[PDB]
């Protein structure tokens, strides 16, 4: 069988590799190389999906080999339907970013030239890294990727992006990395607990013989233990999916790197998170998920609530965007913990819907910010009049993350809060009010914007808001296409995602409670 | 008659012999030609030195070890897996020792690239000094020093007994005593670091030796096996053996730098020559946690309820206090220092895991470490202000990727590494030694080491804030290559520390199979 | 275990000149009344060898550390001063009342740890001294230690090295001779 | 006496020897006092070597004589090679790498 | 306010504290040989420790 996954993650790399390598003489056709390696990760993409089978068994496409026996770790792929969402976004989503980030590194000066091959060979390894551990199988393998994906984006956003690059850069890779840290210390100590059990041979790494042997009970271990692991592994995931109160580096990086870089950092990278807890915090450590339930469910209430809240009360439209996709986040683990049939399908699906959502809306605000020369949102006014295109891409893209029922995060959001409410009431109740807080900090802010007196500047002066060029509707288009059919027609994501769910919640003891 | 093992002992005595030929260089060769002999006689005799490594590994395959000089010397599989990165670490050293002015309008290039005085008996910037410079002389005796300190340090990890493990001790701290002070840049600091590191060294020995004397007294033996063998059954006094084992340990810890010992690294570290610091910083610290590996693995094992938990506060302390005092450092030598007392914390956690799991993790950390440094180092020693002293003040590193992108990248492979972050041999590293910790029983350790990496992570990465988000600024520094042997340096240095990051079971087999000392 | 009321009576007496030679060697003003007690500490310690069965190892400390410490009078005189009284005075803040208590609590802790010691059994060397002090350590030098003997050279050698390198100066400041001197433009006497 | 004295006379001696090298800032005199610490451990072994009847701590104590001697060599190479710039011998004279 | 004073203020808080911490342990590396001597003679916390850890204390 021909290892498909190994190459879906080894394509972007290589790609990298070999467009750092071009010389500085190639720039152009280095942009069309990342966009073809992008393209043939994409084409990688669509095979394994198309192969992947949801009624067939948990785990396809499953490549195995000694990697670090060592260690009990193997080099081991393979993806199911959560896996396969997310991986299915982060394919499409690339080579989105690398044609609207075409031109983001031109001014970018010395580097022996390298500016646009540099910035292009990490945006594909981010890619890479993404990938690899969206399908890695092995809790250290999966471990070495989502600390290694911080690297490359940490190079992103202090290279290129805006003036306070640099500390926003820091303040992203440090809290990643504490967070990574962190998990590096209960990953360590589930190596010793399986070590010193007789479930397994040795201390091991083999995601799915650990979830097996825990779902059995073979691998007893104390719950105080269990217990210290899970918050490790939820601590890095919660950092690396802005669960409140560890959002706090979000906004700045996402302001100050350029518009695609935060976007491949919110929508895609960031997402490795919010699976993260899906896979190994649920499935490791079900006894302590199901403990620390009320405390996550509670936080990621929190975090819808407050980041929308704030969202409303910033002023630069970039970080109104970063926080609505910390509420967003809220809202994925929100779901993903209430560990329900209809919770985590939505969450998942909310993962995918939300990637394509802010994609959308952020590129589209960067656009119309590079337009301008300011983030401010009083600074522009009645830009509708002078850009209809733009101002009607981004009114749909804000109604995706205001969670119309037309546009696909609606479905999302509904399955959420309903899994939510059969669970939890009151918390369903609260992160409900989102909706109303969301359309507040999308209308708004569009009303500010886009509506009233053309603003002096905007329509004439030396900096005047032309509509969107070719490339921005090429890069625009599809997003708004996949919103509209993921609102319509959910169910072939859907189909993908309730297979791996059932499998998750069967394995976790858990199930949708019964109707009154 | 007693028998001799020259098979086990070809390592050690190659670079001996080599060291004396080369002072016969010195003695009776002309100056025009002391050099080109010098180089040949080191680096040759080094890579000599490694395929001896490599047969006796061979001849180890069957027996595990087995002395060599009735006792006073053991090469088990630690030991030559110590020797042979010992080895590899002094080729790559003594390449950058061997680095001249990269060019001149005049032939005397006089081996100043590698931050070497012409002559350090003359007076600092004295009248004596710039003739010296002029006329392109240069002290050579530098390369049998090194082949010494070399020797001395392939012995330590290999001494079977206190007084071998003393008297090689002694024999790579002197030589390092003598070049810590012979830089040809900033003169008066290396002197400084010179008289700080022979006064420190010569303190920490002398409580070594006392430590000796107080096992001696305790077991009545001075072999490792036997004071085991002592301690064990009972029969020694068992308080001399903690005192002992306590005044060795402050020896040990003096020479890979905990924080009770620590001080003299950073302060040495940035004084003495650039290529002497790398090298230093790697095979020292290499020879000290051997000989420490072999103390707490075969000399007293059964005292490890009794010095476990001091190594505890000690590891502790390192990984706290070396990574702390990093934090607000303004100086890329003097912040590689407190990286490596740090790192020095991070490897006698592994160390203190008291299993086989501890000795593989604690020589393969060694191995990538001892490389990664080695490499940093020599990428320091590449920056140039403008009056062509080593520009160490980080600020001025501003902007140096932008305009270096190969040697920014590599530098920040480098300092990765140091954090230890995956697809580097720093992460494999790390991850090795916290295991071995945790299936020991000191996961808090290891909590305390994943904190301490936090902190430190913010250090490593101001540095690549400044080499590439940070513009240049007007005066900024320049590259100097200055030769191939330096640019072969950093390539295998990173390349090394990229493999063992990306493929690590390649080496890491061969730390397993050296998990065993020979009791 | 105990020793001899002779044997006492030697230790007393020259460990006492020892401890006092220490103690002088510390807290003389004058470097060379550092290196005089110096000398009573090394040649107090011999006699103490002796005392211990050590003949040679006596012996042996006396003639070298004669030499040493005349030599070290050299370097005093050449470094420091022919007759210069050091102040003494704490120049760090706090740093000679922390090193006093931190010299006092090693020492302490350092003789608590020793104990009782040869209530355990002391073997009389007489055993081994059979046959001749020396003829024992040359045995055990060139056997059991032969390794350790051949890398004393390599110690002499880097020291000869340091020496070389360090503290010779050479052809760019070598003073000139009488010769010289006299033959400048003559120079000396014109 | 109990041979044990011999001991606490090292344990004394390596103190002061100790102590002498944080108290004087001249080179030679804390070359001295390390030379006091070195004979304290040879004292040290001797009496040990005496207690258990053979003499490797004799050999010992004379290995630490040779080492002494050459660590005192070098020390003094150096303190030339810094006297003959700074023209002191002081330790503390070598402050300048700090912080 | 909450998120400008409070959650940003407590890793601004830890961020200060290691610097402080930072700055006076670099204060301690004074310089002198002496005072880095006594810091090694500090050894006698080693040697105490190993002497209590079997006192049981």
């Amino acid at each position: 069988t021909f290892p498909w996954l190994t190459v879906l993650w080894a394509v972007p790399v290589v790609g990298a590799a070999v467009v750092i390598l071009l010389p500085a003489a190639q720039q152009v056709l280095a942009k069309w190389l990342a966009l073809a390696v992008s393209v043939l990760t994409l084409a990688v993409t669509a095979v394994v999906a198309i192969g992947f089978d949801p009624a067939a068994a948990q785990y396809q496409f499953v490549e195995s080999h000694r990697w670090i026996p060592s260690f009990g770790t193997g080099y081991i792929l393979g993806v199911d339907g959560i896996a396969l969402a997310l991986v299915v976004l982060t394919a499409v989503l690339v080579p989105l970013l690398i044609i609207a980030g075409w031109n983001d590194a031109s001014r970018q000066t010395g580097l022996a030239g390298r500016s646009v091959q540099a910035y292009l060979a990490l945006t594909l390894a981010v890619e890479g890294m993404v990938l690899m551990s969206l399908v890695a199988l092995d809790i250290l393998l999966f471990y070495v990727f989502f600390e290694a994906m911080l690297i490359p984006m940490y190079f992103l956003i202090g290279g290129f992006g805006g003036e306070n690059r640099s500390r926003a850069a820091v303040k992203f890779l440090l809290y990643n990395l504490f967070g990574g840290l962190i998990m590096l210390a209960a990953v360590i100590g589930l190596y010793v607990v399986t070590a010193g059990s007789d479930a397994f041979a040795a201390g091991t790494f083999d995601f799915r013989e650990i979830v097996a042997a825990v779902s059995s009970g073979e691998f007893a271990v104390n719950p105080a233990i269990m217990n210290f692991l899970f918050l490790g592994f939820m601590f890095a995931f919660a950092v690396k999916a802005p669960l409140w109160p560890f959002h706090r580096w979000l906004p700045d990086a996402a302001v100050e790197a350029t518009p695609a870089s935060a976007v491949l950092m919110m929508a895609v990278m960031d997402k490795v998170g919010t699976f993260g807890m899906l896979r190994y915090c649920l499935q490791l450590f079900p006894d302590a998920s199901t403990y620390f339930r009320p405390v996550v469910i509670t936080l990621a209430a929190i975090g819808i609530v407050y980041g929308a809240v704030l969202a409303i009360g910033q002023t630069d439209v970039m970080r109104l965007i970063a926080y609505t996709s910390i509420s967003h986040f809220g809202f994925i683990i929100l779901g993903i913990f209430v560990m329900t049939s209809q919770g985590q399908s939505g969450s998942t699906l909310y993962m995918i819907n939300h990637g394509i959502s802010t994609a959308a809306l952020f590129l589209i605000a960067g656009f119309l910010v590079s337009r301008r020369g300011s983030r401010l949102i009083d600074s522009y006014g009645g830009v509708q009049k002078v850009a209809p295109v733009l101002a009607g891409t981004f009114l749909v893209a804000g109604l995706a993350t205001l969670s119309l029922p037309g546009l696909a995060p609606f479905i999302s959001e509904f399955l959420v809060l309903i899994g939510t409410f059969t669970r939890y009431p009151v918390v369903a109740v609260f992160a409900a009010t989102a909706l109303v807080l969301s359309a507040v900090y999308i209308l708004w802010t569009y009303q500010r914007m886009m509506t009233g007196p053309v603003r002096d500047g905007i329509g004439d002066g030396d900096r005047p808001v032309r509509d969107l060029v070719p490339r921005e509707l090429v890069v625009v288009a599809p997003l708004l296409a996949l919103l509209l059919v993921l609102g319509i027609y959910p169910k072939p994501a859907l189909d993908v995602i309730n297979p791996a769910v059932e499998h998750t919640l069967t394995t976790i003891g858990q199930t949708d409670p019964e109707p009154t | 008659t007693p028998s001799i093992e020259y098979g086990l002992l070809s390592p050690m005595l190659i670079v001996f012999g080599v060291a004396i030929a080369g002072v016969l260089i010195e003695a009776l060769a002309p100056r025009q030609s002391r050099y080109p002999l010098q180089v040949t006689l080191a680096l040759g005799g080094l890579i000599a030195t490694v395929v001896a490594v490599v047969f006796v590994a061979r001849g180890l395959s069957g027996t595990p070890g087995r002395p060599a000089v009735l006792g006073a010397v053991v090469l088990d599989a630690p030991a030559v897996f110590l020797q042979g990165t010992i080895a590899l670490v002094g080729i790559l050293g003594i390449m950058l020792i061997a680095e001249r002015q990269k060019a001149t309008v005049s032939a005397g290039e006089a081996r100043g690239l590698e931050d070497f005085t012409p002559q350090a008996s003359a007076v600092a910037g004295s009248v004596a000094e710039q003739l010296a410079t002029k006329t392109g002389v240069m002290q050579t005796e530098v390369f049998p020093l090194t082949m010494f300190a070399i020797g001395g340090m392939l012995l330590f990890p290999a001494a079977d007994d206190l007084l071998t493990m003393f008297v090689a001790l002694e024999v790579l701290s002197l030589p390092l005593y003598l070049l810590c002070g012979l830089a040809r840049r900033r003169r008066l600091l290396s002197q400084e670091a010179a008289l700080k590191y022979f006064l420190l060294g010569a303190f920490s020995s002398a409580f070594f030796i006392y430590g000796a004397a107080m096992l001696y007294g305790s077991a009545g033996t001075l072999d490792l096996s036997g004071i085991a063998e002592s301690v064990a059954a009972g029969s020694g006094n068992t308080s001399l053996a903690l005192l002992g084992v306590a005044l060795l340990l402050v020896g040990v810890l003096f020479k890979v730098g905990a924080v009770p010992f620590h001080s003299w690294i950073p302060d040495v570290y940035q004084g003495a020559p650039t290529s002497i610091t790398a090298f230093m910083a790697a095979a020292t610290k290499i020879a000290a946690f051997g000989a420490m590996l072999r103390i707490f693995y075969v000399a007293v094992p059964a005292l490890r309820d009794d010095w476990r938990p001091v190594l505890w506060a000690i590891a502790i302390l390192t990984m706290v206090v070396g990574t702390v005092t990093a934090v607000t450092q303004t100086d890329v030598k003097r912040m590689l220092a407190y990286s490596a007392v740090a790192h020095s914390g991070f490897i006698l956690t592994g160390v203190i895991a008291a299993n086989p799991a501890g000795v593989s993790s604690t020589l393969f950390y060694l191995f990538a470490y001892g490389f990664s440094t080695l490499g940093a180092f020599a990428v320091v020693g590449l920056i140039r202000n403008a009056a062509g002293d080593e520009e160490t003040s980080m600020a001025q590193w501003a902007g140096l990727g932008r305009r270096y992108p190969i040697v920014g990248v590599v530098f920040s492979l480098f300092l990765l590494a140091f954090a230890g972050i995956p697809l580097t041999s720093g992460f494999v590293s790390k991850f090795a030694v916290f295991k071995a910790a945790g299936e020991g029983g000191a996961i808090p350790l290891v909590i305390i080491g994943v904190i301490a990496s936090a902190v430190a992570a913010y250090f490593y990465v101001r540095v690549i804030v400044l080499m590439f988000f940070t513009e240049p600024p007007d005066d900024a520094p320049e590259l100097v290559v200055p030769s191939g042997l330096s640019t072969a340096v950093v390539t295998v240095t990173a390349a090394v520390t990229f493999a063992l990051g990306a493929l690590p079971q390649p080496l890491l087999d061969l730390a397993n199979s050296a998990e065993t000392f020979l009791h | 275990a105990r020793t001899s009321t002779s044997e006492a009576v030697v230790f007393w007496v020259v460990g006492t000149v020892a401890l006092v030679g220490a103690i002088g060697v510390v807290a003389a003003r004058k470097a060379v009344y550092s290196a005089v007690f110096l000398a009573c500490t090394m040649i107090s310690l011999a006699v103490l060898y002796i005392a211990q069965d050590a003949p040679f190892l006596g012996v042996v400390q006396i003639v070298v550390y004669t030499g040493a410490v005349m030599m070290l009078f050299l370097f005093v005189l050449m470094l420091i001063g022919v007759d210069l009284t050091e102040s003494l005075v704490e120049t760090i803040k706090g740093h000679r009342i922390a090193a006093l208590i931190a010299g006092a609590g090693f020492g302490i802790l350092v003789i608590a740890g020793i104990g009782n010691v040869s209530v355990a059994g002391f073997s009389g060397l007489a055993a081994a001294n059979s046959g001749g002090n020396v003829e024992g350590l040359a045995a055990l030098i060139f056997t059991r230690y032969l390794w350790a003997f051949e890398l004393t050279s390599a110690l002499l050698i880097t020291a000869a090295l340091g020496a070389m390198v360090l503290a010779h100066r050479e052809r760019f400041e070598r003073r000139k001779t009488q010769r010289e001197l006299a033959i400048e433009r003559f120079q000396t006497g014109g | 006496m109990n041979p044990d004295n011999y001991l606490y006379l090292s344990a004394l001696l390596f103190t002061i020897g100790a102590a002498g090298v944080l108290l004087r800032r001249n080179a030679i005199v804390m070359f001295m006092c390390v030379e006091l610490m070195l004979n304290a451990a040879n004292l040290a072994f001797v009496n040990f070597s005496r207690m258990h009847g053979q003499l490797d701590g004799q050999v010992v104590a004379f290995f630490t004589m040779v080492v002494a001697a050459c660590e005192v060599v070098v020390g003094l190479a150096i303190i030339m090679a810094i006297f003959r710039t700074r023209r002191s011998a002081s330790v503390d004279d070598a402050n300048l790498l700090k912080h | 306010t909450v998120d400008d004073k409070a959650v940003d203020g407590t890793a601004g808080g830890l961020a200060a504290l290691v610097s402080r911490t930072s700055d006076a342990l670099r204060q301690v590396q004074t310089g002198f040989a002496r005072s880095y001597a006594l810091s090694m003679l500090g050894g006698s916390a080693l040697v105490v420790a190993a002497i209590l850890a079997v006192q049981l204390w």
